[PDB]
């Protein structure tokens, strides 16, 4: 799907033959903006000392933004890989420490490979991935983490794992990522593979069966499409119920790195993409227009606007705009 | 004075940042009036002899995150004052005796998620100023000593969680020890006699360690214990008055646990209700029936009180002789006590000193005396009521 023209030879005449565009999936975060409420959630000024995940008394280690070897920035979540980003132990009690990280696009993007949030020190008891379609305008959840998910979002506690081919687009509150005594123990995943799974299969070898059903139902091409990601914290990883209250410099948040991998919504019309202006937006062809190619060319209104389908394997049906009739 | 340029130090000296810079060995040119050393995250493998010898206010050092593999003997030689040392996630395959020898100061010692393969005898011994210390993330383990944690009489924290240990090791050296930490293990049942000789205990940690049963006076010996956490743990069912001789104990965690809710998790349930306050510890929820399934802990149900099997028969014995109170109970859930016509009230927890009860409830007799003869009263109680039985003993 790396073509979009090609020149053909045929019985009368010579001119080219359409078919499906999709440009690489590539490492997003190196395109996101992004955005923390309350801004100054971010220690350094004054500077904090901290607690590590190991011991509650292996306190030595601080939190300082005029050095740069002990600041912890927000960029450091999407350093390449280690780096990471930390918050203000909550020092007001017992005030909940919510943070919000919006990774703003400003452009529709569909993901192709798991959410991936590699924590440094605990997995929050309390956090909801949140997506936008609307430009950060309403906010729709992804999935919810919990510890005791009937009461922190009274939701009874299910996996990906027992959700159907039926039931893709279900959204689920999962214990998977509560406990810190196992392997993985600071990593939080949201299997969009595992999604893809349902149709493609455990080896994603026949990629046919998910392909078609891109094509038919649009609800299901919506779910992985995002223009917006939104990473709403609620209580950090404290494990007892009963917190703490001589020692709150135990408690905080700290990312490592955020995995976001996915694809430009191009619907089947383009593989380059230029981020011209500090924005990612699509070079359009098929005689396409607009941002997402969402719009036919004017002088090319014959037919009906129609996105690009990926069937038949591997030349796809582009759904070119055909010119106006006179 | 002195200041290394791979290395960013503060005005006066006191605090020495080497941290998110590359080092293959140690950097030389570190001031005496340095307090706190931190070399995390660097490629450090071997730590030389007396590479600390002018530093004598040193405090804290921390070797975390790095590639260290093997430590000197007179490595930690000039140490006067080093109270915390930092050695967690290295290359270290086995405990250095010559290196931890000669500090009076060294109070905390982390060696967590460190591919150590064995604790040898008389480990630690040489340092027992130690008040914390932390054994942590040893996926490497394979063998404890007998006498791995001697000469630590003055230790209060110890870790030992993610060990992969099926059972609990001799901590009997151990006699200031407050808080324990055996989380993430394999341990498979807890029986009574584990956990003897920690009389001073207040903490104990047990999440996640694959826990399936916990035996019939398994936590007795724990009297001055506060806090228990058995949470993330394939427990079922916990036995009749377990918390009891506990007196000092107020906050159990018993979340994340498969329980099957029925009349025998009555007495846990009115624990929760009115030994707990407004705040509880725990948020535990029924796996067992599908009906009750999800649902808080906190006697609607049909329940029963307690029946015995086979009353205890008066008998006719003389002196020297074997005596038995035989008081078998429907259930193994009951505990059994006797009421002796002394007036003393003896369970089966106590030690087995001439007049004993078994687990069946048996009262045994090694030998007959004269004081011994009266009235016998036997109790049996469950988490919803008390039943009693009469016996007459006769001494000839
Ligand atoms: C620090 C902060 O502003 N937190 C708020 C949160 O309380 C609110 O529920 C959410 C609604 O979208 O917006 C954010
Ligand atoms: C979904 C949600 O919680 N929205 C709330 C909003 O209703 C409230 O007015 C605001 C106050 O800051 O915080 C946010
Ligand atoms: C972007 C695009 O589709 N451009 C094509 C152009 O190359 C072609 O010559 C023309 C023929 O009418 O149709 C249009
Ligand atoms: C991993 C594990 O412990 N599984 C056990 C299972 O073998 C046993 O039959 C069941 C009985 O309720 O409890 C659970
Ligand atoms: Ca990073």
């Amino acid at each position: 799907y790396d073509l979009c023209k090609t020149q053909i030879y045929t019985e009368e005449g010579k001119v080219w033959d359409y078919m499906a565009c999709q440009p690489e999936s590539t490492d997003m975060t190196k395109y996101l903006k992004v955005k923390l409420d309350p801004p100054d959630i971010t220690c350094g000024d004054p500077p904090e000392t901290f607690c590590a995940m190991g011991n509650p008394y292996m306190c030595n280690n601080e939190c300082d933004a005029s050095t740069p070897e002990l600041a912890h920035p927000p960029e450091l979540m999407f350093d390449f890989e280690s780096t990471f980003w930390q918050s203000a132990t909550w020092k007001e009690y017992p005030k909940p420490l919510q943070v919000n990280i919006t990774l703003s696009w400003s452009k529709t993007i569909e993901l192709t490979d798991n959410i991936v949030i590699t924590f440094e020190s605990g997995r929050p008891d309390q956090m909801i991935l949140e997506k936008s379609l609307d430009y950060g305008r309403t906010w729709q959840p992804y999935q919810y983490y919990a510890t005791d998910c009937l009461d922190a979002f009274h939701m009874d506690p299910k996996s990906v794992k027992d959700l159907s081919q039926h039931t893709v687009l279900e959204i689920i509150c999962t214990e998977e990522y509560s406990t810190g005594y196992t392997t993985n123990s600071k990593i939080i995943h949201f299997e969009i593979k595992d999604r893809f799974a349902f149709f493609a299969g455990p080896r994603l070898r026949n990629m046919a069966s998910l392909y078609g059903q891109l094509d038919t139902t649009k609800k299901l091409r919506d779910f992985f499409t995002v223009t917006d990601l939104r990473i709403r914290l609620l209580r950090p990883a404290v494990g007892e119920i009963f917190v703490d209250e001589l020692h709150l410099a135990r408690y905080f948040y700290a990312i490592s790195d955020i995995k976001v991998r996915g694809r430009c919504k191009c619907n089947l019309h383009a593989t380059v993409c230029v981020y011209d202006n500090s924005k990612l937006t699509c070079e359009c062809e098929h005689n396409t227009t607009g941002p997402d190619c969402g719009k036919c060319k004017k002088n090319y209104q014959g037919r009906p606007w129609s996105p690009g389908s990926y069937l038949p394997i591997p030349k796809g049906a582009a759904n070119a705009c055909i010119p106006s009739i006179s | 004075q002195t200041c290394p340029s791979v290395c960013s130090c503060s005005n006066q000296f006191s605090k020495v940042i080497c941290v998110r810079k590359n080092l293959r060995e140690v950097p030389d040119g570190i001031s005496t009036n340095t307090r706190l050393l931190n070399l995390h995250e660097n490629q450090i493998q071997i730590i030389k002899v007396n590479s600390f010898k002018h530093l004598r206010h040193l405090e804290i050092l921390q070797l975390s995150r790095n590639h260290i593999r093997t430590i000197e003997i007179g490595a930690f030689n000039g140490l006067a004052n080093l109270n915390t040392l930092e050695l967690f996630d290295n290359r270290l395959t086995t405990i250095p005796n010559g290196a931890f020898v000669y500090l009076s100061k060294l109070k905390e010692l982390w060696l967590r998620n460190n591919p150590i393969e064995s604790i040898p005898s008389y480990a630690f011994n040489r340092i027992p100023s130690l008040r914390r210390l932390d054994l942590g993330e040893l996926k490497r383990l394979s063998y404890i000593s007998e006498g791995a944690f001697e000469g630590l009489s003055n230790l209060r924290y110890l870790n030992l969680a993610m060990c992969n240990l099926r059972e609990i090791p001799n901590l009997t050296p151990l006699i200031k020890l407050d808080e324990l930490d055996l989380s993430g293990n394999h341990l498979s049942a807890i029986r009574p006699g584990s956990f003897q000789g920690l009389m001073h205990l207040q903490k104990l940690w047990m999440i996640q360690s694959q826990i399936q049963v916990i035996e019939r006076n398994a936590f007795d010996n724990l009297q001055s214990l506060v806090e228990i956490n058995l949470a993330h743990n394939n427990l079922t069912l916990l036995p009749h008055d377990l918390f009891t001789p506990l007196h000092h104990l107020e906050r159990i965690h018993l979340h994340h646990n498969p329980w099957n809710c029925n009349c025998d998790i009555l007495w846990l349930s009115w624990w929760i209700k009115d030994m707990a306050p407004s705040n509880t510890a725990c948020c535990a929820r029924c796996n067992t029936p599908p009906n009750l399934k999800g649902r808080y802990i906190g006697n609607y149900f049909t329940c029963y009180a307690p029946v015995i099997v086979e009353p205890p028969a008066d008998l006719n014995v003389t002196e020297g002789m074997a005596a038995e109170l035989k008081c078998r109970a429907s259930t193994s859930l009951t505990s059994v006590s006797w009421i002796t016509p002394n007036g003393t009230v003896m369970t089966h927890g106590a030690y087995k000193v001439r007049i004993a009860v078994l687990s069946d409830g048996t009262l045994n007799f090694t030998n007959v005396t004269v004081q011994d003869t009266g009235m016998y009263t036997c109790m049996v109680s469950n988490s919803v009521g008390n039943t009693t039985a009469s016996a007459t003993l006769n001494v000839t």
